[PDB]
């Protein structure tokens, strides 16, 4: 799953 | 140049429009992003986490509390609406638009568009962390415990609320405890939408970025997959538009101004 | 009464209310209304072209500046107070609790920001009457009439029209096949005693009434908000008219209505 902000 | 602009939205049929948080911004609604955007003694990197929650839910609530009272005097910008008018005014005449949104404010529900993805979750939605469901809940307060608290002082004591106090599932087969069915950093994106909105997109034959930009999250997940077909994408926010490197359709200043020329 | 939260407290408790709108409300989502100092249409206010004898004198040119004002209502959008109304109009009715406007604005705006138990006491740009018959439909139509296409436009300058009466908007009931005009009050034409006795009624049930974008003082405000008043009703006045210290009403609150009112209404 994509993370908010890809992570950041 | 405008009339460019307007010649594709003459001929275009299926229309995607990407809102960021500009929009929300430009009806008044705060977002506790870097210059001065603290809630309390903290920002919201600090409060939108699953271990903030886990941690302290008393303090997560009324953050999140004081959030759904301030919507009850913000009111949807022009923009908002242009969009929800342009999306009843073009369906009518068979063509597609659809809204895929950062925020969760319920601000275009509000100014009446219908075929919106809210790709954050929203406010005014309610996940029970025990059983999993997903209502919609505008009460206000959405429980008494928090009643009038979440002020936004930094010196505000803390509600300090008991966890058995706070939202609860009002299925009392189960009355586990309610989270703000919203995303929080460190938190997936439902594959569900994604689904939804990568065949929407893929559909669309123009796209619209307003009050945010193509080139960063979460417009940049998209902004390619539609700008790959040679789709035309158009940005309408307050970012600045360098010397000679201007984009095809930068269309700078506030959308509450800017847009509802466009689509008229 | 300068003061917030006493106005709050009336608004708690009140069950029937009704609101009464200025052009005020209009003027905040950049509608023009040809009577202020600098707002002309080509050579002429307002007050030339809104009378029933130029239109029997005029039709091509009284329907191009009609037409004109019904196309530039499609880039103007309701404003924060516009909503608030609908919007506490809705809430309200939820809980059994009645919300009407009464309104001397034509551009429809409230019906568009969803406000639904209107009254519409200057008639509206997006209604038509015909002159043979009388019957009053609704009509959005860009352009309303093929002949006005993209006519009406406001410049000085600008050549007329000069559109034949025949092809300006007619009846479509061809049983008739009249003329129609806007159904608008204009200069020197009285208010419909339908509407005024529904109004009549609906103020004798109200026990909060606020004036919007205008003030209790002026007409036509002035024919309501001081029956209601006498009845020691409370009024609250939201404009951005100073309205020296002894003209405002019980509760007055200066400024613009889109800020003040969301506020007020929450
Ligand atoms: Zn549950
Ligand atoms: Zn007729």
């Amino acid at each position: 799953x994509v993370l908010x902000e890809y992570g950041v | 140049d405008l009339t460019a602009f307007r010649e594709h939205f003459a001929k275009a049929k299926h229309i995607a429009i990407i809102t960021g948080a500009g929009v929300s911004a430009e009806s008044g609604v705060p977002t506790f992003r870097g210059p001065g955007g603290f809630w309390r003694k903290w920002q919201a990197q600090d409060l939108a986490t699953p271990e903030a929650f886990s941690r302290d839910p008393s303090l997560v609530w009324e953050f999140y509390h004081y959030r759904r009272e301030v919507m009850r005097s913000k009111m949807p910008n022009p923009a908002h609406l242009a969009i929800a008018e342009c999306e009843a005014r073009l369906g009518q005449q068979g063509r597609s638009v659809v809204i895929i949104t950062q925020n969760i404010d319920e601000l275009h529900h509000r100014a009446g568009s219908k075929h919106v993805y809210e790709i954050h979750g929203s406010l005014f939605k309610t996940r029970c962390m025990s059983c999993g469901e997903v209502k919609a809940n505008h009460k206000s307060p959405i429980c008494p415990a928090l009643d009038g608290k979440g002020a936004p002082d930094p010196n505000t004591k803390e509600a300090r609320i008991p966890v058995e106090l706070l939202p609860r599932c009002e299925r009392k087969s189960c009355n586990g405890l309610l989270r703000p069915h919203v995303v929080w950093f460190g938190e997936t994106l439902d594959s569900d939408i994604l689904t939804a909105v990568e065949r929407e997109l893929e559909k669309c034959d123009l796209c619209l970025v307003v009050g945010t930009s193509s080139i960063v999250y979460p417009a940049a997940m998209f902004a390619p997959q539609v700008a790959s077909r040679g789709v035309p994408v158009a940005e309408f926010n307050m970012e600045c538009t360098p010397a000679t490197q201007r984009f095809k359709y930068h269309f700078e200043g506030p959308c509450g101004s800017t847009l509802p020329p466009a689509l008229e």
